[PDB]
């Protein structure tokens, strides 16, 4: 039911359907996956009986495109540490990758402790060896919800 | 773009449908203007029993 | 501008059996039916350019359909109609639906020829009409469940066709095509044709195409959600009003008390909506009573003689609703034993005869 | 497509009114996580029935 | 591939053709209701006329 008002609800944002009875839509893509939306958009069109193709045209607007960084679930949490700031222009260079060690090192120099050293990862292999069952949870407080 | 050469295809499509409907809209009053003709040829078809009973 | 050419028109006739080449005959064949598709007549080598062509060229036969279908639907001369039902069946071979990269022309000419109203009575009398619902199945029907509805569409114009077509499963399957609406054009006529073929019929047998079409299928509360859509095109966004209008009248049509009687008394009256209506039990509440508890006494009459392995539940839904509405009523089953008859056939063995006995138990006994 | 919008909204209402309505006979339920396939809106009239 | 502007008008061009052929067929079918059927009801009115010279 929520993946179909989810489909209802972009189509409220698509055209005003008075060109044709088709709709069209202009839209932000990544050019290095270009193909794989070809792919599909192929079988998109091939589940509804139609034969008639869906296509695909490439605009040159000077409309400023948005930013989107390759982001794992290890690299996710310095990527919006650096984004809660600001977020950076269209092909800027990247802190997250230098931010992932450097930040860890410089709360090091300022926080350094043999003893707490052992208790802040302990406290986080338990956070990432369990972290199975703590996404079959729901949601807890935010000293584990932000923490997590 | 792509839209104006659909914005005028569409045109071409909601023309030839309009003037369809305008055919039939002209043929409606054909149709008992031309039913009138009954009165000149379906006058002749009470001829044929016009001689019969004489 | 077309050369004013009015002559040589059995000197391009002549031109169609003897020529030797394929595509030379299929070029001009292509430009002979280039004329007649907004003209006047240029039928009796028609009929003989049927010998010539059909054979051995693919491009040749169904150029050949666009000529003949034309030809018999446009023109007063042109009317010789004792060759078309020849021809249907000589088409039907090229109108059978094994047909591949073929069918999406040969509908178009089964279309063409039935635009006249008794040249379809031409058709239908040796049609075998099955061979249209043969593709209404899965047949790739994109724009084949367009073609062959828009041939429907023309046969509910006279009123003496449609109860000859109801001796098949027309709506049922009509209806099944209506719940996918994937082309917007396909269920755009199906519409349209359900009001032609009502409409024109002049009998009281529409309640037939009443009791079969719409209180039996999931095609009656379909059409609220059509009314709730924008639609565009003006001849449905009043075909809708106008199958409400029709439709709402049918199903207060379809409530009455005689209706009912019939239903517990000829007997076998199944999950219809005249138990289902808050309206039919609206008014009757006193019907029960008013004859003289006979009416009371016969729904469980044949409640206890009889296994009823499927019209349990149905009577059992008429006590549990009369007694949620008149309170006295629930004395006649206790002086009655009708409720030790609930109670054992709740403990059944199908999910539908024993939650209905189970919903009848629990209205009995609402406020001791 | 704001009538079929409003429609998936008392569905959802519906469905969190069962979600509820669950828990309340304190009933734990499986999730069996599998990624489902979208409904086609031909079966949104099934869904409502 | 460039092919992006001969597939717009080689499959949504069809469409066009979809909207004019087979709806403007809907409304030319629509004699039937509107030319055949409304003979009938000026036909059958002279009809009676015509028994009375008879």
């Amino acid at each position: 039911v929520r993946k179909m008002k989810a489909i209802y609800h972009t189509l409220n944002l698509c055209n005003i359907d008075v060109t044709q009875k088709c709709l069209i839509a202009e839209v932000w893509c990544p050019v290095t996956d270009l193909d794989s939306i070809q792919f599909a958009l192929r079988r998109g069109t091939e589940h509804s009986g139609s034969t008639v193709p869906s296509i695909l045209n490439r605009m040159q607007t000077n409309q400023t495109p948005p930013t989107y960084n390759k982001t794992n679930k290890f690299t996710y949490g310095f990527q919006n540490i650096v984004d809660a700031y600001g977020i950076g222009t269209y092909r800027e260079i990247n802190p997250a990758p230098y931010t992932i060690i450097t930040f860890p090192f410089l709360f090091a120099v300022m926080f350094g402790d043999l003893g707490h050293g052992i208790l802040m990862t302990l406290f986080a292999v338990w956070m990432v060896l369990r972290e199975s069952r703590i996404l079959s949870q729901k949601n807890e407080n935010e000293m584990f919800s932000t923490i997590f | 773009q792509g839209i104006q050469q659909l914005l005028q295809a569409e045109k071409r499509a909601a023309e030839k449908v309009a003037d369809a409907r305008k055919r039939k809209a002209r043929r409606l009053k054909q149709a008992k203007e031309e039913a009138q003709m009954e009165v000149d040829q379906y006058r002749r078809e009470r001829e044929q029993e016009f001689q019969s009973k004489q | 501008l077309q050369t004013e050419g009015s002559q040589c028109a059995k000197t391009f006739i002549n031109l169609m059996t003897h020529i030797s080449k394929e595509q030379t005959v299929q070029y001009i064949l292509t430009l002979v039916d280039d004329t007649l598709q907004e003209n006047h007549q240029r039928n009796t080598a028609w009929s003989y350019f049927l010998p010539m062509l059909n054979r051995q060229d693919l491009f040749t036969v169904h150029m050949a359909a666009r000529i003949i279908a034309k030809l018999a639907a446009w023109g007063k001369e042109l009317m010789e109609g004792s060759d078309l039902n020849y021809y249907f069946n000589w088409i039907k071979t090229q109108l059978s639906s094994q047909s591949s990269q073929y069918v999406q022309c040969v509908a178009g000419c089964l279309q063409l020829m039935l635009r006249v109203n008794e040249y379809r009575f031409a058709w239908v009398e040796a049609d075998g009409v099955n061979c249209i619902m043969g593709v209404l199945s899965n047949k790739c029907g994109f724009q084949l469940q367009y073609q062959m509805i828009f041939s429907v569409w023309l046969l509910a114009f006279s009123p003496q066709m449609c109860e000859h077509l109801r001796r098949y499963n027309i709506i049922p399957v009509l209806s099944d095509i209506l719940q996918e609406s994937v082309k917007e054009k396909v269920t755009r006529i199906i519409l349209a044709a359900f009001r032609n073929f009502l409409e024109k019929s002049v009998e009281r047998e529409t309640r037939q195409e009443y009791a079969l079409a719409m209180i039996q299928c999931k095609v009656l509360k379909q059409l609220e959600n059509l009314e709730q859509q924008k639609y565009d095109d003006e001849d449905i966004s009043e075909d809708i009003k106008f199958l409400l209008e029709k439709l709402g009248e049918s199903v207060q049509d379809l409530s009455s008390f005689d209706e009912y009687s019939s239903e517990l008394k000829s007997g076998r009256l199944e999950w219809s909506p005249v138990h289902k209506s808050e309206k039919f039990w609206r008014e009757n509440a006193a019907r029960l009573n008013e004859k003289n508890y006979e009416l009371l006494k016969i729904l469980t009459k044949l409640l206890e003689v009889s296994d009823d392995p499927q019209v349990l539940a149905v009577a059992a839904h008429d006590v549990g609703e009369y007694v949620r509405h008149y309170p006295r009523g629930k004395r006649v089953i206790e002086q009655l034993g009708g409720k030790q008859l609930v109670m054992n056939h709740m403990h059944h063995e199908d999910q539908q005869v024993r939650y209905n006995a189970l919903l009848a138990v629990q209205k009995l006994m609402v406020h001791n | 497509f704001v009538n079929e919008v409003r429609r998936c909204e008392e569905m959802d209402r519906k469905l969190r009114f069962v979600e509820k309505e669950i828990r309340k006979a304190n009933i734990p339920i499986m999730d069996t996580g599998e990624n489902p396939e979208v409904p086609f809106p031909r079966d949104m009239i099934d869904l409502e029935a | 591939s460039d092919a992006d502007v001969q597939k717009q008008i080689k499959h949504m061009m069809a469409f066009i053709e979809q909207e004019a052929n087979e709806k403007a067929e809907e409304i030319d079918a629509k004699a039937e209701e509107e030319f055949n059927i409304e003979k009938g009801r000026l036909v059958q009115t002279q009809r009676l006329k015509i028994m009375e010279y008879y």
